[PDB]
């Protein structure tokens, strides 16, 4: 058996339990980009890894990621995430005449963080994803045949949610206060908002003046280093086979 | 026409000359002046002489000119404006200065001229890394440049500090330059298979020398060639010729549609050389080793032929016939100045061609039947010569090591092999192990008077460091 | 009286063509490169500016009087 | 000796939807997507040359 | 340009006579005709506009079911 959540869980409660345990993730925000701890690369807000930060803002445990956060074993706390966020965030370029140590001089010019802790929540999308993973995971062979999905889901249920409210009430009053007193802050949210739609002259003359550049004219950049990587993946494949030998 | 232009111009409103402009420009791109791209006074280089001598008055963007002047032969008409906009932009906008530099340094490469290209790069860059990866590279020391770029994308891999674009691509570009000079075609080749770079692919297999035996491997690199030959160029037309020369050799073509690719190859070679500047610049180099290597081709075709015809009887008797060819073969050599790569090449070529006569000249036997091996001992050895005058770290090493293995020991080839041995004493430090296992025991010495005697002259140098003096004193005595 | 555009003006003033001068500097360039050299190491002091003599023909530099202190 | 057609077929998803950027699809956006496409059904050769103009006036017509 | 290496790249390297690159001196731009494709085709089979309004013959939300239409 095992301890059962509340019925509405709070950072307070989760924070106050699991205090003394490592986080379950570090991120560092910057000016413009983000990464992880252990991380050497780095992540751009407008690139496809915006659902993270996205979820943060809101809460809530990432599914999408959920077999990559999985690979690295990070540790859940009754289905929630610890983050802690430190938070950075808070000459005459392309010109042939600037100085520096290394370059001669040029004739034309004269001469030379706060922290945060926060706490993510489960959705059912992360059970549906949970459940999807289980099923295609070799371990039979498979770690969990599908037939055995609606029991295995049934049982998770019941160790989730080990006690209702299963009274009846008597007249219509009744039943607004019951349904008024189990309000729940994740399902109170409003509806949404219906969804909505001098210098000239420079601009041309830089316009006309980049005519016929392959590839600067058609701007007017996320780097990942996967030629690099793919030459180190080759040498080191090839300096372990010439180990054989 | 240039002595009428600039009056003109300068009669024109100042508030009408951008329209002149655009129609200028509209007017050099145009597609009918393709039929006068021979005719030397043409109209595109004295339109752009006129533009030019009155640049500030009148712009003209620098991929136009850049465009048109390696078509039309207008190269320092180009240069001056480009490197006069460097001093002084038209317009104070970072992308037109980038712009501006990128031209130059495309015509900077396209001409030749490396000292200018290093030096126009190395004041644009922003890592130190850069810098002394450029500087490194000027001189000629390709390791320490390769790992100067590889801790420059290390460190930019970070991203603590930004970084452009164009680095980041003469990154990658000059690492492959590099293990290109460095000899490194076994990871190239899975680099250009994954990557699906086509040229560099070919450069790579035709490294190999029995690769090309093979029925399926040929008939698999016919595809490629083929693939690459919708645009024509010199190299895509030897690769071509080549692969001719082979079928032929294997009665699956007649000599005349090898004499058509040759004709075509030849007419493509003369078209790129009337396209330079007339007085002879750097540029013209690799193109005379084109022409020579067209020469040799049509040589090494007459060779297969006779070769074939005559042993179809079994004559043993051609092999003073081909004596007299690979003796006039002999003389036509590189300059030790030359670039690493053209060695490489005629070395390649060489050793495919021998590589044929021997396979010819094997099935037969089953003294005068072992030339190639001779001969490839012979063009290996002056090879290893000229890339130690390279100071190239291990290569020459490498190459008179891979010499180990070589069948029908005779005395051409003894006397080669006594020669590189005499010249495995690089008099280098900390190579002490190898000179004594050597003095050791080493052969014999009984071959030849002179050659014993400089080995024990060389032998009382290597004891002359070590300080032994009297040791080798009695030996360079004997 | 004497600004840093004087000797680049009267070079391009010498050269209507413009490929005569591009060649011109770029022999230029490396024979003031060895020139340097030269007299950089042999310690040849007095270098006053009419024993630099440059040839219009070809972009050579020839210092005379070159003896060491 | 090999094509890596691996390395072309992910380019499908280099280029915005029509609906992330609000441009009608044209000639330029449909024949980038053709390539991939072909390649992933194993059409070696490519596609003719005058089909990006014919699909965008049946997307017209639609 | 065939080979597959890339083009424009400024850094150390050719047919007789390549194929000049695509330009436009000064014009509309393809941002603004691509966005106006649409209201035309609605032009067209709406039969006709009156003067003093057009462009806006769809709501924002029947925009999106029309591109996803079109790119399905």
């Amino acid at each position: 058996t095992f301890d059962a959540p509340p019925y509405v869980i709070t950072p307070e409660y989760i924070l106050k339990k699991f205090a003394g345990h490592p986080p379950s993730l570090i991120v560092h925000l910057y000016q413009n980009h983000f990464r992880f701890d252990q991380q050497e690369g780095m992540f751009q807000y407008k690139s496809p890894m915006r659902i993270f930060i996205e979820h943060l803002r809101n809460r809530t445990v990432p599914h999408e990621i959920m077999e990559y956060l999985i690979q690295g074993g990070v540790p859940f706390y009754e289905g929630c995430l610890i983050v802690q966020v430190f938070d950075h965030r808070t000459t005459v370029p392309f010109s042939i005449h600037n100085h520096n140590p290394y370059i001669t001089p040029s004739p034309y010019v004269p001469y030379p963080p706060t922290v945060y802790t926060v706490v993510l929540m489960p959705t059912a999308q992360a059970l549906h994803t949970d459940l999807l993973l289980k099923t295609v995971t070799p371990r039979d062979h498979m770690e969990l045949d599908p037939k055995n999905i609606y029991e295995v889901e049934a049982k998770i249920l019941l160790a989730t949610y080990p006690k209702l409210d299963l009274e009846p009430t008597k007249n219509a009053e009744e039943t607004i206060a019951k349904l008024e007193k189990l309000a729940h802050p994740e399902h109170s949210h409003k509806p949404p908002e219906p969804k909505v739609r001098d210098e000239a002259l420079a601009a041309e003359q830089e316009r006309y003046m980049l005519t016929l550049d392959e590839r600067l004219s058609s701007k007017l950049w996320e780097p990942r280093f996967e030629r690099f990587k793919l030459i180190e993946n080759i040498k080191q494949e090839h300096a372990e086979k010439k180990e054989q030998e | 026409w240039v002595a009428l232009f600039p009056m003109f111009w300068s009669a024109v409103p100042k508030e009408d000359r951008p329209d002149l402009e655009r129609g200028l420009v509209t007017l050099l791109t145009k597609d009918y002046h393709s039929r006068q791209m021979d005719k030397r006074p043409n109209v595109v280089q004295s339109l752009m002489a006129g533009a030019v001598k009155t640049w500030p008055h009148c712009k003209i963007p620098p991929h136009v000119l850049k465009f048109e002047a390696k078509t039309y032969d207008a190269w320092y008409t180009a240069l001056h404006q480009l490197e006069n906009a460097a001093i002084k932009p038209e317009i104070d906008s970072a992308a037109v200065r980038e712009s501006n530099l990128d031209a130059l340094v495309d015509l900077y490469s396209t001409l030749g001229e490396d000292d200018l290209f290093y030096g126009t790069w190395r004041r644009r860059c922003q890592f130190v890394e850069t810098n002394a990866g450029l500087s490194y590279e000027q001189h000629g020391m390709w390791e320490k440049a390769q790992r100067m770029y590889e801790s420059a994308q290390i460190k930019a891999r970070t991203g603590v500090i930004p970084f452009s674009e164009a680095e980041y691509m003469l990154w990658e570009d000059h690492w492959v330059l590099c293990a290109q000079k460095l000899q490194q075609w076994e990871i190239l080749q899975d680099f250009a298979k994954h990557e699906n770079f086509q040229d560099l692919l070919l450069e790579c297999a035709w490294r190999n020398t029995e690769y090309w035996q093979n029925q399926e491997n040929r008939d698999q690199l016919d595809t490629v060639i083929k693939g690459v030959m919708d645009a024509p160029t010199p190299r895509r037309y030897f690769f071509q010729a080549f692969m001719s020369l082979l079928k032929l050799h294997n009665k699956q073509e007649t000599p005349q549609d090898f004499n058509r690719v040759v004709d075509e190859a030849i007419q493509l070679s003369i078209r790129k050389w009337h396209q330079l500047p007339k007085r002879l610049t750097a540029a013209h180099v690799p193109l005379l080793q084109n022409f020579q290597q067209l020469v040799e081709l049509h040589d090494a075709s007459v060779i297969c032929q006779s070769l074939a015809q005559t042993n179809a009887s079994n004559l043993d008797v051609k092999s003073g016939e081909l004596k007299l060819l690979l003796g006039s073969w002999r003389d036509r050599l590189p300059n030790m100045w030359d670039d690493i790569v053209a060695w490489q090449d005629l070395v390649t070529w060489r050793q495919h061609v021998f590589g044929l006569i021997n396979a010819t000249y094997l099935q037969l036997i089953p003294s005068f039947a072992y030339r190639g091996y001779h001969e490839t001992a012979w063009i290996i050895n002056r090879f290893a010569h000229v890339a130690r005058k390279h100071a190239l770290p291990e290569v020459c090493i490498s190459q008179l090591s891979r010499i180990y293995t070589l069948p029908n020991i005779e005395i051409q080839e003894a006397f080669l092999k006594l020669r590189e041995q005499a010249k495995c004493h690089y008099q280098n430090p900390d190579e002490l192990t190898s000179g004594l296992d050597v003095i050791n025991n080493t052969n014999l010495n009984y071959f030849s008077a002179p050659q014993k005697a400089e080995f024990y002259t060389l032998k009382g140098m290597f004891l002359e460091k070590l300080g032994q003096k009297e040791e080798a004193d009695t030996a360079f005595g004997t | 009286f004497v600004d840093h555009t004087i000797v680049l003006e009267y070079f391009q003033g010498a050269y209507p063509n413009f490929a005569d001068f591009w060649l011109f500097r770029r022999r230029f360039s490396y024979q003031l490169a060895a020139l340097t050299f030269m007299t950089y190491t042999m310690h040849i002091d007095k270098r006053y500016p009419h024993k630099m003599n440059i040839a219009r023909g070809s972009g050579n530099i020839w210092g005379s009087e070159a003896v060491s202190y | 000796l090999k094509m890596n057609f691996d390395l072309e077929i992910r380019k499908r998803y280099a280029q915005p939807l029509a609906v992330e950027s609000g441009e009608f699809p044209d000639t330029s956006n449909i024949e980038s997507r053709m390539l991939p496409f072909c390649y992933e059904a194993g059409l070696s050769s490519g596609h003719a040359p005058d089909a990006a103009q014919f699909m965008s006036i049946a997307t017209e017509t639609f | 340009n065939i080979g597959g290496a890339g083009s424009g790249r400024p850094t150390y390297t050719q047919p007789a006579l390549p194929k000049t690159p695509a330009f436009q001196l000064e014009g509309e731009g393809e941002r603004v005709l691509n966005k106006k494709k649409l209201d035309e085709l609605v032009r067209q089979v709406c039969g006709g506009t009156a003067e003093g309004q057009d462009g806006n013959m769809l709501t924002p939300e029947v925009e999106e079911s029309v591109l996803n239409m079109a790119d399905a």
